[PDB]
């Protein structure tokens, strides 16, 4: 029920480049029944899909929001398709240095720039660090778990065996509410 | 001549890559393509086009309903009634976007070992299967550059062998230089289908 | 209704696996299908059999003459001419056909299942590819071990022209889906391809987990 | 490269049949000359493609046939090519095999039998290769290349590359057993 045949795909995805765009605006459009927002940034056309609760939250569209984009693919028309990653237009900002414990035991850290961060950004940045320094998605390393531990004991978990589910990429967290992150790498 | 009415879904190519899409209601079999009136299911003004012969003589006229992408994608049911003096009672045709859709499973297959030993051209095979409806697009990339249509061959979408619900499959072969494959650059098959979450998906391969 | 004459070649399946392959000469676009006369060349085989009137794709009438026992002169390279006379024709129509002489045999390849499917332990897809052949006509059959599989369990796509760099060649793919456990256990699976340019008419590629 | 080693192992390890007193009219099949005959509850399709197409222009009228299956077609007919020998005792033919045991050249004297005076190249090739397969690891792992060399009294010689199945057009060639002097095999180490 668990295998290593998609290892190259996960490694390619979570080692690829991400972008953090500010003040993004655009109206919502119907594309194949989906709610999308097309915008141009760095001389590149983007197609943001709103598929989770971000669909309800950005009914009107984006009016200057922050967007964390990751290329799902570039469609035949040159548009970069990206999912979720929208956080609010914020007039306040601070640094949160998040302790990242990685068990295979090793203390790491993870610096977040905004007061509202998307689960997409947390997932992608954590996995990229795991790919580049801890051997994730290489050889027999694929499965494991990211555990985002919030203040008070509540936790939010991500399975490393698959890409984060598109519907979860629009979920957001308050950076101040993060207590620490634990990763467990279960290798064979 | 034997008047027949058929209504055609918006081309998938237009829905997924065009800025416009239209339903097309065609009345074929007309001995005199005059006095055809179309009226449908309350939106934008539908343009009739010119008359045109079909096969084995006879004529035909069509009515395109422009700007139908959004209503189509919303789940709207369209109805087209065509009235003509060569039929007794005007004919009707209904059509709506499909439920019971299934995502394609997309696979890209390496070249046969024999061809790698030939060292001339190697065949890459893309397979999309398990999807419904049968309408699908297939494109190829080498690296991040899209290849022209003329360099590959996409078969028609055909129904799979299945005990149970109906699914479709499509193959596409792209033949490339053995040297390009062996030097290690990537190749990708891109598939468009209305049941995919992002409308398109992609599989990439290399040695 | 406009009359047209068409001469169709013997079915490949009959030439390679039947006793009785035949050419079909069809006169379509008739208002009244009686009164047709068909004259065949060469005239030295079994008697021609004219079929009953048929409707074509536009309410007109169609009648066809089949020349049975044609496999021998077809394979010998003789050219067949069919001449049709009908009251609805000012003058008789002629159609000519022969076995092609600029032919290429198929390159046959049997591809293993996609890696992803090998994780699902449900069904796995085997792909047979026959390419580089001419003429278009081709047969594809599947075997598991030494047993032929029924065609309810694979689907062969239509023969299509390849992207070309001069000479016209064609290609076909065929999709067979087998139980994963049969595939992992070590069974062999064979694609069998039939084509008139093949030395023995048929060839076979066999595959299992390397 | 070694991509077809398994196809070669299947073919040259498959069962061969030595039939005698075979008759049959020539028929046209897919443009080629074939002779169909039934032996041991099996329907056979014999292809005459070499010069035997001219030799057996009428068909067979009591000849010996050495049958190797290329495939069983969908009608159940075993397709085989050539291997026809004259219509008119055992002989033990000797065989030198040069293999590479890691770092040592090991020469082995071996042999195999034939039951006829005039013998076809198809029979010699198939029987030689079968024992190379069975006793010397040919078409296993990495062993696929090498050469069979058949020397004849007087000096005339014939070669057969092991990397390829014997050419179809060479399966109607025939020899006399008594004229065979040496037969030497080198198993090329890849
Ligand atoms: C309607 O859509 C079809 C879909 O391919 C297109 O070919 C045609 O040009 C379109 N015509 C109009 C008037 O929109």
């Amino acid at each position: 029920v668990q295998h290593l045949y998609d290892i190259k795909d996960l490694h390619r995805y979570y080692s690829s480049e991400s972008f953090e765009f500010s003040n993004i605006s655009g109206k919502v459009e119907n594309y194949n029944g989906s709610n999308v927002v097309r915008f141009n940034q760095e001389k590149q056309n983007h197609q943001l899909f709103l598929l989770g609760e971000d669909k309800a939250k950005y009914k009107q569209g984006l009016q200057g929001q922050d967007v964390f984009v990751v290329k799902e693919l570039i469609d035949p028309n040159g548009r970069l398709s990206t999912v979720g990653g929208v956080t609010k237009k914020n007039n306040q900002s601070s640094e949160t240095n998040i302790h990242l414990l990685v068990n295979k035991a090793t203390n790491d850290s993870f610096l977040i720039n905004k007061e509202e961060v998307s689960l997409k950004e947390l997932d992608f940045k954590i996995r990229k660090q795991l790919v580049e320094k801890y051997g994730l998605y290489q050889g027999t390393s694929k499965y494991g778990k990211i555990t985002i531990i919030l203040n008070g004991g509540k936790k939010q978990e991500i399975d490393l065996g698959d890409k984060l589910q598109f519907e979860r990429m629009g979920d957001v967290l308050n950076s101040k509410d993060i207590n620490k992150i634990e990763v467990t790498l279960k290798q064979i | 001549c034997h008047p027949r009415l058929s209504l055609h879904r918006p081309a998938l190519e237009d829905l997924l890559l065009g800025s416009e899409a239209n339903l097309t209601c065609t009345l074929t079999g007309l001995r005199d393509a005059s006095g055809a009136t179309f009226t449908w299911t309350s939106g934008k003004s539908a343009v009739q086009g010119p008359p045109e012969r079909d096969l084995c003589g006879c004529y035909s006229v069509s009515s395109v309903l422009p700007g139908s992408a959004q209503p189509w994608n919303h789940g709207e049911t369209f109805t087209c009634t065509a009235a003509h003096p060569e039929l007794k009672t005007p004919l009707t045709a209904t059509l709506s976007k499909s439920g019971n859709t299934f995502r394609p499973e997309v696979h890209l297959l390496p070249p046969p070992s024999e061809e790698l030993a030939l060292n001339e051209l190697v065949t890459l095979t893309c397979l999309a299967r398990g999807f419904s409806p049968k309408d699908v697009l297939v494109r190829w990339l080498q690296g991040s550059q899209e290849l022209p249509r003329e360099k590959y061959l996409t078969w028609a979408s055909r129904q799979e062998p299945s005990q149970g619900t109906t699914t479709f499959f499509v193959y596409s072969i792209l033949r490339v230089a053995a040297e390009d494959w062996k030097k290690g650059d990537t190749f990708s098959c891109m598939v468009g289908h209305e049941a995919l979450p992002l409308a398109f998906t992609q599989k990439t391969i290399d040695r």
